C-alpha cells in the first residue's frame, strides 16, 4: 500500500513523492536501505504530490529514486509492562538483546496532551533527603520538577541521588529516558539498575549523542509514551526522569533550517514555544493517574537567557538552578538558594517553621549577596557590626546546604547522608538564632545534620 | 473557484491555499475534519492562511470553504464563573454556554470624543500601589518584573478585592501552563471570587493563533460589558509570551524578521490591544474597562524589544525587583521606577490626604540609606524603615481603602516613631481590630472618604490611648 | 474614471494593478468598501503595471480584484480658518462630531521643504517660566525645540507646561499633533484646551497608537501641512508641538521591511535619515513667517546611541534631555543640565551674566558626577574640605532646579509656579557665593524662587 520514491535527499531530511495516496503528517515510512531498513517521518507537504521527511538514523547510503512505503498510522511502539527491565530504541525496539519483547498492546508516540478538566490540582510535598532542596525548593507530588545546571555543575549526579532516594526504596514505576547525553552513563546506569535491582519495576529509553537529530528529538516522546501509558491504562503513579531534555529541543534547531524555517533568535526554530508544549503539557498528572516528572535542563553557556532554557522555565512546579560559582567555590550539590524557587514554598502546604525559616535564610543570603560587591574590593573589618554577624551567619548556613551524595560516594570519599526535612529546618533554626556562632565555618561542609557538624568541630580539637 | 479553493501545500501549522477568489483579509476559513484557519497574506495565486489547532490532520488536495464571516468571539453574562479558550467554546467541561451576542475578535479601539478621563480609583487593596502608584477605571497598568516576583499575585489579589464593588474580571492566560491555569481556577473559586471572573485559556500545548487571537478574544467580552456601561477589569499574562506567538505566525508565513526576530508590528500588535481599554464618555454609558498586562524579564533587562514597547504603551507600569522579594519585601514593588500617569485623579480624597509625600519620601530614602554606612536625616532613615514596614504585606489578604487610610495615617503624621521597628507590622494589624471594635470610625471613612476635623481628632485620641499598653 | 484593481494584499501593504495609465507615486487612492471608503497610499512601482500601496486603515475587509479608483494627487487636506478648533484625522476629516468642515483653501500634505534662500537666521530667545531650561537651555523664537527622554520621565507633561505657559499667555495660533501616542492623553488635553479656551485658537490633528502604520506615518505631514499654511498664507506667528515624533520613524520601520527594504543597523528602515530629513527640514520658519516647533522625541531604552534620536539631534536648535536617573531621585522637571544644549547659550544672546552662571554651574555639577563614584563606596568621611562644600553646593541646585508645573497639580499636588529669567539667575548665582550653604537641601524641592526656599527652612 502507498508506494513512494525518493526525489531528493539533504542531510537529515529526505524529499519523498506518491503518485496516488499521500501520507497524513507524523506517519511512519519506510526504505530497504542495505541490509537494515531506515525509518523515516513524515513532516511537511509540499506539493505534485511531494512530502519533506527527517529521518530517525544515518542517512549516508540512500540514492535518488529509493522505493519507500507508508505504513499508516504514526510511529507506535511497544508499550505496558513488556518494556519494564529492558533498555528501548527511538522506534521501540529492544537494544538489550534478551530475546524479543512481550508485546501486548501499542501505542503511537504522537497524541495530544490531557484537555483541561481531565488534570487534577494535588499540591502535597516529598522530602527528597537534600536539605537545600527540601527546605527553600520542595519538590511536588504529581509535579513538574526542572534542574537548571551549565556545563558539568552536577545535574546529572543530583539526577542519580534523586533516583537513588526517591524510586530506590518505592513500591511504585519508574521510567527514564536518555536524551542527546553520554552512552558511558547508559552503561554505568543500566549495570547500576540491575545490581541494586531497581531495573525489574523502571523502564528505559535511550538516543544519546551518537544518534542523529531525528533520534534525538522523539525519544524525549517515546520514553513519555511508555509513561502516559501508565497512568492511564493501569492507572498507576508512575516516576518521569529525563536527561537532557534540552537535547530534544536543540535537535530541533538542526532540523528547523532543513525544513526551511526562517530561524529566530540565536538561530533557533520560530516555533520553540508550541513544539515544547506540544510536549511539556503532555508530562502532567491527570485524574486517571499522577506523574511525577524530574528532567535536568543544559544552559548553554552559562546563559539562561537563551531561549531554549528560558522558556522552559514556565513549564515547571519546582525548579532547581545549579550556579558555577557555587560548585567553583567548593560547595555540592551547588545549589542557587535564591534563584531556586518552587510553588509549594506556602504557609499552607509546608507549615509555619518550614515558610518561616525558608524565607529567613532567603533574607540573610540575599543581605550577603549585597555587601559582596563592597566586601570584594575592600574587606571585612568594614562593614558595620549590624552586617558582620549576618555575613558570618551567611557564610556558615551556604556551607551548611552541602552534603555529600551517595552516588557521589566514590568521588567524595564520605557516607552520603540522607536528612530528613524535620532535621533541616531545626538546623537552619539554630543556626540563625546564633547558637552555633561559637562553631568554626569549615565544621559545615558536607556533614548533614547539625549534630554532625558540633562533632566535626570536637575532632578538630582533638 | 469562487468561496473555495484546495490546499496545494501545508506544514508548521500553515496552509497555502489555491483559489478562494474573494476571499477577504482576517477571514474565518473552514476546513475538513472541522478544524479552523485564518487568511492573512493573500498573495497574487495562493493564499497563506494559518490553522488553528489540529494542522497535522490536514494534507494536499483538502477543500477549504470560505465561511464569509469575520473571527468573532460568542459574549454574554453566561460566560461568569466559567473557563473559555480563545475561540469561545467552553473548556471547563461543564455545560455549555448560550450567549445573546457575537462580538468581533479584531476591532479599532474608541476615539477621542469617545472617552472622558479617568476619575475614579480601581482598589486592588495593596497599599504600596492604590497609596503612591494608583490604579484608575480606564487606565493601563504594567506588572513588569523578573521570573517570579509576584506579577500574578498583584493581578490576582486585584480580582480578588473586587467582590461588592461590582466590577467584572477577565484572567487571559496566554502561552500558560494548563497545571498553572487549573491551580489559578480553583484559588479563585476557592475565595469565591470566580462567579464575576473569567479565564480564557490559550496554552502552550494549543497553537499560535489561539495564543495570539486570545487577548484580542479576551477584551472583545470585556467590551460587551463596557459598551452596556458597566466596569471590566482584564488582565494578560503575559503578553510577553503573546509576542512569541506572534513571531511564530509571522515567520512561517515568511514575514521577515527585525530585531531580536520579533517581526515589524509586535509595538502595533500591542498598541491595538491596550488601546481598546478605556473609560468612555457618560453619553456612552460611562463603562470601563481596565488593563492589567505583565511583562517578564531576562535578568532584569528592560533595553530588550518586547518590555520597552509595552511600557511606552500604557499609563505608568510597576517594578519588581527579585533583590526586594528576597530581601523579604512583598509585594517586592520599587518606587523609584514605578509611576501611574493618572495620579492621584484615581484616588478617593482621604487617600490624598495621607498618601501624596509617601512616594517622595521613599524615594528620598532610597538615596540617604545609601549614604548611612547630621541629626536631622537621623529621624528621615528612621521613619524610612517603618514607612516600608507597613507597604509590606502578605498575599490573599487584599486591604479595603478605609483599612489603607489609617495604616498610612499612623505612620505619616508621627504616631509611630515612639515605639520598635519590628512591631509596626503587629502594632496596624491590633489597631485595626481595637479601631473596628471599639471606635467604628473606619465604616465612617468608607462613607465620607475624606478627613474631617471630627475624624482626625479622633484618630488622634483614639491612637493617644491605645498606646496605654504594647504588646 | 482612472480606474485600478487589487493584486494582492499583505496586512497594511496592498498591491494594485491598473489597466492603462499609473498612478504617480505618494498620491492617494480610494476603494470601496462595506458603507465607508478606506484611503490608500502608493509608495511603488513594482511592475507589469502594479503597484504598492500603504493604507491609512486597517486591512480587514479587503478582497482581491475590487475597484479601485485614483485622485491623481495627494492626500489633501483643509486647511485656514475652518480647523482651528477642530479635531482632525490623517485624512482632514473632522473626529469631534461637531459638523463637516467647510474649509477657506485646501492643500496636500506631500510638499517641498524651503530652500536655503527662503531660511533667516533669528536667534533670539523666550523665557519659559521654567528654571532649569531657560539657563542652561534657553529657547529660541521661530527655532527648532526637542524634548528627548525614555518612558515615565516627564517629557508629555513638559510639552503641555510649555502649552500652559506661552500659547495661553501670548496671542497668535498653534497646531498641536498628536503623532502616534496615547489616545486617553488626547482627551485630557482637549479638555483642558476647551477650559482654558485656547481651542479657538488652535487647530488638532491625531493619529494615535491604535491607529495602523501609515496613518501614523504620514500624520505628522498633515499637522505639519496645516502649520505651514499659517505662516505662508496667513503670515501669523505659529507654535507648532509634536508628540512623538519617534512615532513618524517607528511607522516606518514596520511598513519598511514588507516593501521589500533590507534592515539596517538596529533594525531601522536604510532610508532613516533622508526620511526624517525630509520631514524635518520642511518643519521650519521662513521670510515670509515663522513657526515655533517643539517635539518630544522617544528614546528607546534611555539609549541616545540609538539611531532615531540621534539622526533627530541635528535637527534641532534646542535639545531639553531628559534624564531617568533624575526621575529617579524623584525631582521634576527631570532634566539633564550637562546633556542639555541650546545654540542661544552665549554671550552674545543672553549675556555675560547670563552665560556665566549657566556654565559656573555646569562646571559644579560635572565636578559632583566625578565625586559620585568617591562617596558611593569610599564615603563622604574621606573627601576634602575643598570639595565637600562643591558637593553640598551641587546637590541643593540640583534639588532647587525642580518646581511645581500647573499641569503636574494632579501629580505633585501643589500650586504650579512660573518663574521668570530674572529671578532664576539670581537664585542660583546665591548659590554658588555660598550664602544659602545654611538653608539645608531639603528646602529647595519644589519651589519656585530662591525667596521662598530660604523661608521653607524655618517654616518646617
Ligand atoms: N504579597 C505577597 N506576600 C507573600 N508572598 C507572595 C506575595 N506575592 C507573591 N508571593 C509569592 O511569590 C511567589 C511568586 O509569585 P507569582 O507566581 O505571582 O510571581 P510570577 O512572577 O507571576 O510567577 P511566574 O514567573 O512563575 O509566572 C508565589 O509562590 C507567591 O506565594
Ligand atoms: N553532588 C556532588 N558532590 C560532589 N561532586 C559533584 C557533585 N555533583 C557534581 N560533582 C562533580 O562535578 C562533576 C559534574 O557532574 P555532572 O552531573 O556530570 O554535571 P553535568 O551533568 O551538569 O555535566 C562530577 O564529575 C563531579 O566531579
Ligand atoms: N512636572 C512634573 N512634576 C511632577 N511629576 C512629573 C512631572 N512631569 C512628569 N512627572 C511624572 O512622570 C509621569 C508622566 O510622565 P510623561 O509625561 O508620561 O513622560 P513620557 O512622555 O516620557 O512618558 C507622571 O506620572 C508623573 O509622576
Ligand atoms: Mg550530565
Ligand atoms: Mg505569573
Ligand atoms: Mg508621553
Amino acid at each position: 500500500m502507498n508506494k513512494g520514491t525518493i526525489t531528493q535527499i539533504i542531510s537529515a531530511v529526505v524529499d519523498i513523492a506518491f503518485k496516488d495516496e499521500l501520507p497524513a503528517i507524523y506517519n511512519a515510512l519506510k526504505v530497504k536501505l542495505e541490509d537494515k531498513e531506515l525509518v523515516l517521518e513524515v513532516e511537511q507537504h509540499l506539493g505534485n504530490n511531494v512530502v519533506r521527511t527527517v529521518a530517525m538514523d544515518s542517512t549516508d547510503g540512500l540514492k535518488r529514486g529509493m522505493e519507500v512505503i507508508d505504513t499508516g498510522k504514526p510511529i507506535t511502539i511497544p508499550v505496558g509492562k513488556a518494556v519494564l527491565g529492558r533498555i528501548l530504541n527511538v522506534l521501540g525496539e529492544p537494544v538489550d538483546n534478551q530475546g524479543p519483547l512481550n508485546a501486548e498492546t501499542f501505542l503511537p508516540i504522537h497524541r495530544e496532551a490531557p484537555e483541561f478538566d481531565d488534570l487534577e490540582t494535588e499540591t502535597e510535598i516529598f522530602e527528597t533527603g537534600i536539605k537545600v532542596i527540601d527546605l527553600l525548593a520542595p519538590y511536588i507530588k504529581g509535579g513538574k520538577i526542572g534542574l537548571f545546571g551549565g556545563a558539568g555543575v552536577g545535574k546529572t549526579v543530583l539526577i542519580m541521588e534523586l533516583i537513588n532516594n526517591i524510586a530506590k526504596g518505592h513500591g511504585g514505576i519508574s521510567v527514564f529516558a536518555g536524551v542527546g547525553e553520554r552512552t558511558r552513563e547508559g552503561r554505568d546506569l543500566y549495570g547500576e539498575m540491575t545490581e541494586s535491582g531497581v531495573i525489574t519495576k523502571t523502564a528505559l529509553v535511550y538516543g544519546q549523542m551518537n544518534e542523529p537529530p531525528g533520534a534525538r528529538l522523539r525519544v524525549a516522546l517515546t520514553g513519555l509514551t511508555v509513561a502516559e501509558n501508565f497512568r492511564d491504562k493501569d492507572g498507576q503513579d508512575v516516576l518521569l526522569f529525563i536527561d537532557n531534555i534540552f537535547r530534544f529541543t536543540q535537535a530541533g534547531s538542526e532540523v528547523s533550517a532543513l525544513l526551511g524555517r526562517i530561524p529566530s533568535a540565536v538561530g533557533y526554530q520560530p516555533n520553540l514555544a508550541t513544539e515544547m508544549g506540544a510536549l511539556q503539557e503532555r508530562i502532567t498528572s491527570t485524574k486517571s493517574g499522577s506523574i511525577t516528572s524530574v528532567q535536568a535542563v543544559y544552559v548553554p553557556a552559562d546563559d539562561l537567557t537563551d531561549p531554549a532554557p528560558a522558556t522552559t522555565f514556565s513549564h515547571l512546579d519546582a525548579t532547581t538552578v545549579l550556579s558555577r560559582n557555587i560548585a567553583s567555590l567548593g560547595i555540592y550539590p551547588a545549589v542557587d538558594p535564591l534563584d531556586s524557587t518552587s510553588k509549594a514554598l506556602s504557609e499552607d502546604v509546608v507549615g509555619k517553621e518550614h515558610y518561616e525559616v525558608a524565607r529567613k535564610v532567603q533574607e540573610v543570603l540575599q543581605r550577603y549577596k549585597e555587601l559582596q560587591d563592597i566586601i570584594a574590593i575592600l574587606g571585612m573589618d568594614e562593614l558595620s557590626d549590624e552586617d558582620k554577624l549576618t555575613v558570618s551567619r551567611a557564610r556558615k548556613i551556604e556551607r551548611f546546604f552541602s552534603q555529600p551524595f551517595s552516588v557521589a560516594e566514590q568521588f567524595t570519599g564520605m557516607e552520603g547522608k540522607y536528612v530528613p526535612v524535620k532535621e533541616t529546618i531545626r538546623g537552619f533554626r539554630e543556626i540563625l538564632e546564633g547558637k552555633h556562632d561559637d562553631i568554626p565555618e569549615q565544621a559545615f561542609l558536607y556533614v548533614g545534620t547539625i549534630e554532625e557538624a558540633v562533632a566535626k568541630s570536637k575532632d578538630l580539637a582533638k | 473557484i469562487k468561496t473555495s479553493g484546495t490546499v496545494l501545500e501545508v506544514g508548521d501549522g500553515i496552509a497555502r491555499i489555491f483559489g478562494l477568489s474573494n476571499v477577504m483579509s482576517g477571514e474565518l476559513l473552514e476546513f475538513p475534519h472541522g478544524v479552523m484557519g485564518m487568511a492573512l497574506n493573500l498573495e497574487e495565486d495562493n493564499v497563506g492562511a494559518v490553522i488553528l489547532g489540529n494542522a497535522s490532520l490536514i494534507k494536499e488536495g483538502d477543500e477549504v470553504r470560505a465561511t464569509g464571516k469575520v473571527v468573532s468571539v460568542p459574549a454574554g453574562e453566561d460566560l461568569l464563573g466559567r473557563v473559555i479558550n480563545a475561540l469561545g467554546d467552553p473548556i471547563d467541561g461543564k455545560g455549555e454556554i448560550h450567549v445573546d451576542k457575537y462580538m468581533p475578535i479584531e476591532r479599532k479601539a474608541s476615539g477621542i470624543i469617545a472617552r472622558q478621563p479617568v476619575s475614579e480609583p480601581l482598589q486592588t487593596g495593596i497599599k504600596s500601589i492604590d497609596g503612591m502608584v494608583p490604579i484608575g477605571r480606564g487606565q493601563r497598568e504594567l506588572i513588569i518584573g523578573d521570573r517570579q516576583t509576584g506579577k500574578t499575585a498583584i493581578a490576582i489579589d486585584t480580582i480578588i478585592n473586587q467582590k461588592g464593588q461590582d466590577v467584572k474580571c477577565i484572567y487571559v492566560a496566554i502561552g500558560q501552563k494548563r497545571s498553572t491555569v487549573a491551580q489559578i481556577y480553583k484559588k479563585l473559586s476557592d475565595l469565591g471570587c470566580m462567579d464575576y471572573t473569567i479565564i480564557v485559556a490559550a496554552t502552550a500545548s494549543e497553537a499560535a493563533p489561539l495564543q495570539y487571537m486570545a487577548p484580542y478574544s479576551g477584551v472583545a467580552i470585556g467590551e460587551y460589558f463596557m459598551e452596556k456601561g458597566e466596569h471590566v477589569l482584564i488582565i494578560y499574562d503575559d503578553l510577553s509570551k503573546h509576542a512569541v506567538a506572534y513571531r511564530e505566525m509571522s515567520l512561517l508565513l515568511r514575514r521577515p524578521p527585525g530585531r531580536e526576530a520579533y517581526p515589524g508590528d509586535v509595538f502595533y500588535l500591542h498598541s491595538r490591544l491596550l488601546e481598546r481599554a478605556a473609560k468612555l464618555s457618560d453619553e456612552l454609558g460611562g463603562g470601563s474597562i481596565t488593563a492589567l498586562p505583565i511583562i517578564e524579564t531576562q535578568a532584569g533587562d528592560v533595553s530588550a524589544y518586547i518590555p520597552t514597547n509595552v511600557i511606552s504603551i500604557t499609563d505608568g507600569q510597576i517594578f519588581l525587583e527579585s533583590q526586594l522579594f528576597n530581601s523579604g519585601f512583598r509585594p517586592a514593588i520599587n518606587a523609584g521606577i514605578s509611576v501611574s500617569r493618572v495620579g492621584g485623579a484615581a484616588q478617593i480624597k482621604a487617600m490624598k490626604q495621607v498618601a501624596s509625600k509617601v512616594k517622595l519620601e521613599l524615594a528620598q530614602y532610597t538615596e540617604l540609606l545609601t549614604f548611612a554606612q547630621d541629626k536631622a536625616t537621623k529621624a528621615q532613615l528612621e521613619r524610612g524603615h517603618r514607612i516600608m514596614e507597613i507597604l509590606k504585606q502578605p498575599q490573599y489578604h487584599p486591604f479595603a481603602v478605609e483599612r489603607q487610610v489609617v495604616s498610612f495615617y499612623i505612620v505619616i503624621n508621627g504616631h509611630l516613631d515612639d515605639i520598635e521597628v519590628s512591631k509596626v507590622r503587629r502594632f496596624e494589624k491590633e489597631l485595626l481590630d481595637y479601631l473596628k471594635a471599639n471606635t467604628n470610625i473606619l465604616t465612617e471613612i468608607a462613607d465620607k472618604k475624606a478627613l474631617d476635623k471630627d475624624l482626625e481628632e479622633k484618630l488622634k485620641e483614639s491612637i493617644a490611648n491605645f498606646k496605654k499598653s504594647f504588646n
